[PDB]
């Protein structure tokens, strides 16, 4: 039988931050995998744990890539 | 880069660390080089 | 286990081939086997170790062979003063066991 | 019981002065914001003994200096080595001679070196490292009567001690007519801050959480707005595939290496082996080999 | 009284003894040439006597004509893994001399313990007989090439052979680390001078500098000082405080 | 040369203990396998401990596991054995057994022995 | 950078010329290859 080789998942870990005078919260960007192999918000730039997703329209503050952008607010 | 195997697994295969070494530090040595053209090739060339 | 030997005693007149063969109920080793020989109201003496290594202080007369499950003692020239009494003795693992013993009368 | 340290658990690991100095190591110790046992043993409640791992955070409230002792034992028993440590009156006396120490040690109200010398908090850290046995102390005055108050302790490290020990197990010694802590080393990176006079003010964690992966990564204690790169994730194999062929031909090699003849140099003979199972550790096992040295291979791992 | 000793430890129990508050005098191990290997690793052999070490570990045993240079870091053997092993970063000395006059006369006391230990961290003892162990599903017994006693003992008699003849060995292990320095060579030294450019070598630290004092206090524990980039700066006077 | 001196000989009450010698004079001690062996009177032979004389430990047959306490004095070359719950039918003739512990050597079971009790 | 100690002044303490040269040979390597890192870097931030 022919089997295929696949690596396995991996990708860069990026740390979401607001300054820490501001807050202690935090949210974690799981570069490139589904939301699977890991407030859980799916995006084409990867698995995105810990923000709340909202479709309002703000201006970019904090950059998540594939478009998403991140900020600190009620 | 001149040593027994190309293949890094290989190399932790094959042979025991206490002679191993010197095979992984000939890689390490190339293959940080290596990095090091490549990488300045992208800030010369992002320079661009 | 339990060395089972051949026979309880063989009654050979002087100068005849006596093969006082021992069996073993399982494997135990080709270089696994010894003999003792105990003189009469006394202690038993080595002549034959690890089946066929002949021990030292032994005439060659006297020859250990076989393995496996079957092994075999052989005394090929009985002279008068040889009436004693021998023993096979397993000797690769368990508990020592000592076989039942031979006597040879006249 | 348990309860959280909160902060506690940072000792000075290096012999060192550093002055303000963001420096980061790697070491046992005493997990941030993590679980440490708490018992009483008071009025009969007696005290147990604990299993030691690799390291113990060892925390007492006492008034009247109920707690005298520590061990630090296998099988307390003469059988093997064992330290006692004892603070009487006004003496500090340390004996890591060979004892026969009773089961159940108590007061009522074979052999290297030898040493002689709630309003307060003592904190104390028992390590042994290299064959060196090491004792972190610090007394600190705390007005919260019921739990560990959330400050910043630094133990010197006061002796250092060559006992050489296989420790598993842990007691305390206590007087018969309290509360202490027990918490298991972890090895953990730590970002320490020291001042310019080199007091350990503050500490941060590297693995407790995504705010403290920054912190170690940045090297700082305060972090800006933005995105950091941290760490790689990285999935973990959890099975092993061990898949071979299967082969029933066993090795000619036995019957090539004690063959009656070999010939001569000038015509070697060539052998070839294929489609066989080989198995090499009866090669590496024998004995009467005189000459084992190989190049392309490591001679354990050949089979 | 551990390397011109009475008495040398065997491999199955090789003594581990503590060196302390001692000047040590290597001037009279280098030059005396009683001693037939003096390979070393870590330090040079001419250069072993104006350095300082904070500890000196010595080791005893005795060995044959095959492990003097069996003895070593990352050379595998049967008593080179089996018994004792060498870091392969080890720092030291290893030193070896003749033991016919004294050892061989027969003489069956040394042991060295084969197969019983497959891996041991290094500078590991193993005192616990174990008899069996060698591998294989059945035990209780030693049996046919199940198991066999790992405890062999060498036989040295008064015919022994040059290629079997023994040979005594003593390793001294120098841990090298920023410790208080127990151990030194024989050197007086000079007072301080200070705010004068000075060749200077504290407690064997080494280096040119300004001697000044220095306003920042140490905590009493502490020893040496360093910088941002982890280069000596500060240093405790080691006679005077 | 090699010889265990014999004792005289015992007849014991039931529930007693009873302490018998081995004595090793001559020959190169320290490097053998003492044992301890007895037979009983008209049955053959039977095998009751194994003493490895430099680590000085011990083990007991099966049969006779949980009664019999073996020890050797290396300081008087000599070779004990402790015996204990004694009963009627128990007196006989004791024997000890020895040979060197030695593998790829062959050996491993010699003989070496003396005469008994 | 592969060597026995990474304080230069302890290498000349400890170790002779023959080994020495070895020793130093590996810090004159990392270390000179780490400047050459630095002052690409630095060249190339100039031109910027
Ligand atoms: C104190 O040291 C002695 C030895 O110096 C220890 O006892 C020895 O134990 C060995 C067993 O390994 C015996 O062979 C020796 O005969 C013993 N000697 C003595 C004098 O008893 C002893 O256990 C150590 N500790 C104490 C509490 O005495
Ligand atoms: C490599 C090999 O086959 N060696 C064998 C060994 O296994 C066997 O026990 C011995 C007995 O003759 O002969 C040889
Ligand atoms: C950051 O914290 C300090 C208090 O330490 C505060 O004065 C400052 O305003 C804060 N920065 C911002 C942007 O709010
Ligand atoms: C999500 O995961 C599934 C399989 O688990 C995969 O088929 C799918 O393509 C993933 N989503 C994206 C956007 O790739
Ligand atoms: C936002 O999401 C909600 C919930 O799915 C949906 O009802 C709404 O139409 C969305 N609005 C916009 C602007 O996309
Ligand atoms: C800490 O203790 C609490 C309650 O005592 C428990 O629920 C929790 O699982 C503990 N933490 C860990 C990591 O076990
Ligand atoms: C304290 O303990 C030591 C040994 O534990 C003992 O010698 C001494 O007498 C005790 N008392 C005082 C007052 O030192
Ligand atoms: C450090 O300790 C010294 C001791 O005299 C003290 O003078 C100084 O104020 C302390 N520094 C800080 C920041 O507390
Ligand atoms: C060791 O003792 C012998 C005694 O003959 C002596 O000659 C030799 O000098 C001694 N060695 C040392 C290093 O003291």
């Amino acid at each position: 039988e022919i089997l295929d080789i696949t690596p396995c998942s991996f990708g860069g870990v990026s740390v979401i931050t607001p300054g820490t005078n501001t807050s202690n919260q935090v949210a974690v960007l799981y570069q490139d995998v589904n939301c699977t192999e890991v407030n859980v918000f799916q995006t084409r730039a990867g698995c995105l744990i810990g923000a709340e997703h909202v479709n309002n329209s703000y201006e970019c503050d904090i950059p998540i890539g594939a478009g998403i952008c991140a900020s600190y607010q009620t | 880069f001149g040593a027994i195997s190309s293949v890094l697994n290989d190399i932790l295969s094959r042979l025991d660390p206490p002679e191993a070494e010197v095979q992984i530090d000939r890689l390490i040595t190339g293959r940080l080089q290596s990095l090091q053209t490549y990488v300045t090739q992208q800030l010369i060339r992002a320079a661009e | 286990i339990v060395l089972t030997q051949s026979p309880g005693t063989l009654s050979l007149s002087p100068g005849e081939r006596a093969t006082l063969s021992c069996r073993a109920s399982q494997s135990v080793g080709s270089g696994y086997l010894a003999w003792y020989q105990q003189r009469p109201g006394q202690a038993p003496r080595l002549l034959i170790y690890g089946a066929s290594s002949r021990a030292t202080g032994i005439p060659d007369r006297f020859s250990g062979s076989g393995s496996g499950t079957d092994f075999t003692l052989t005394i090929s020239r009985l002279e008068p003063e040889d009436f004693a009494v021998y023993y096979c003795q397993q000797y690769a693992g368990s508990p020592r066991t000592f076989g039942q013993g031979t006597r040879l009368e006249i | 019981a348990y309860t959280n340290s909160f902060t506690r658990g940072v000792y000075y690991p290096d012999k060192v002065f550093r002055s303000s100095v963001l420096h980061s190591t790697q070491d046992l110790f005493l997990p941030f914001f993590s679980n440490v046992t708490w018992f009483h043993a008071i009025h009969r409640f007696d005290n147990p003994v604990l299993p030691f791992n690799d390291g113990v955070y060892f925390a007492s409230t006492e008034k009247s200096n109920i707690i005298r002792g520590w061990i630090f034992g296998t099988t307390l028993d003469s059988k093997t080595q064992s330290l006692l440590i004892v603070n009487n009156a006004t003496n500090v006396v340390i004996k890591v001679c060979e004892f026969q120490f009773c089961n159940d040690p108590f007061l009522g109200v074979n052999c290297t070196f030898e040493y002689v010398s709630f309003k307060n908090l003592r904190e104390f850290v028992f390590k042994n490292i290299d064959g060196y046995f090491k004792i972190y102390s610090k007394h600190t005055p705390i007005n919260l009567v019921r739990d560990l108050p959330q400050g910043f302790s630094a133990l010197e490290p006061l002796v250092d001690l060559p006992i050489g020990i296989n420790i598993t197990r842990f007691q305390t010694l206590l007087a018969l007519h309290a509360a202490y802590y027990v918490g298991y080393l972890q090895p953990r990176t730590f970002l320490l801050k020291y001042n310019e006079n080199g007091t350990i003010t503050d500490a941060v964690d590297c693995a407790l959480d995504p705010l403290s992966e920054t912190k170690c990564t940045l090297k700082s204690f305060t972090v800006e707005k933005g995105i950091y790169q941290t760490s790689n994730f990285r999935v973990q194999p959890t099975e092993s595939i061990v898949r071979f062929p299967n082969i029933t031909n066993l090795c000619p090699f036995g019957e090539v290496f004690n063959a009656t003849r070999f010939a001569s140099v000038y015509a070697w003979n060539r052998k070839r082996i294929s489609n066989c199972v080989a198995d090499y550790s009866v090669l590496y096992n024998s004995a009467s080999f005189s000459t084992f040295k190989c190049y392309g291979v490591s001679p354990t791992k050949l089979n | 009284e551990v390397f011109n000793a009475t008495r040398f430890a065997s491999v199955y129990a090789w003594n581990r003894k503590r060196i302390s508050n001692c000047v040590a005098d290597y001037s009279v191990l280098y030059n005396s040439a009683s001693f037939s290997t003096f390979k070393c690793y870590g330090v040079s052999p001419t250069k072993l006597n104006d350095l300082c070490f904070t500890n000196v570990y010595a080791d005893s045993f005795v060995i044959r004509g095959d492990e003097v240079r069996q003895i070593a870091p990352g050379q595998t053997g049967k008593i080179a893994d089996y018994n004792y092993k060498l870091p392969d970063d080890f720092t030291g000395c290893v030193i070896a001399w003749n033991s016919n006059n004294l050892d061989s006369k027969g003489n069956y006391n040394y042991l060295y313990r084969l197969f019983r230990k497959s891996n041991l961290k290094p500078f590991e003892r193993d005192i616990s007989t174990e008899i069996y162990q060698a591998g294989s599903t059945p035990c209780n017994g030693v049996e046919g090439f199940n198991c066999y006693f790992p405890l062999q003992s060498y036989g040295f008699q008064p015919t022994n052979g040059v290629g079997y003849q023994p040979y005594r060995v003593v390793v001294l292990s120098f841990e090298l680390l920023h410790a208080p320095a127990t151990v030194c060579g024989p050197k007086k030294s000079t007072n301080l001078v200070k705010n004068k450019c000075v060749n200077f070598n504290f407690n064997g630290l080494t280096g040119t500098g300004v001697l000044t004092e220095s306003n920042k206090k140490f905590l009493p524990f502490q020893q040496f000082g360093r910088d941002i980039a982890d280069t000596t700066d500060a240093v405790r006077d080691p006679q005077t405080l | 040369q090699v010889q265990l001196v014999q004792s005289g000989a015992e007849v014991k009450k039931p529930g007693s203990s009873v302490k018998v010698s081995c004595k090793a004079s001559g020959g190169t001690f320290s490097s053998y396998a003492i044992s301890w062996v007895r037979q009983a009177p008209g049955q053959g032979l039977e095998w009751m401990g194994r003493i490895i004389s430099m680590f000085g430990i011990a083990n007991n047959a099966q049969k006779f596991q949980g009664r019999l306490t073996i020890t050797a004095d290396t300081s008087t070359s000599t070779a004990y054995m402790e015996l204990s719950s004694l009963r009627s039918e128990d007196t006989a003739v004791y024997y000890c057994a020895r040979g060197p512990y030695y593998y790829d050597s062959g050996g491993y079971y010699l003989d070496y022995w003396g005469q008994g009790t």
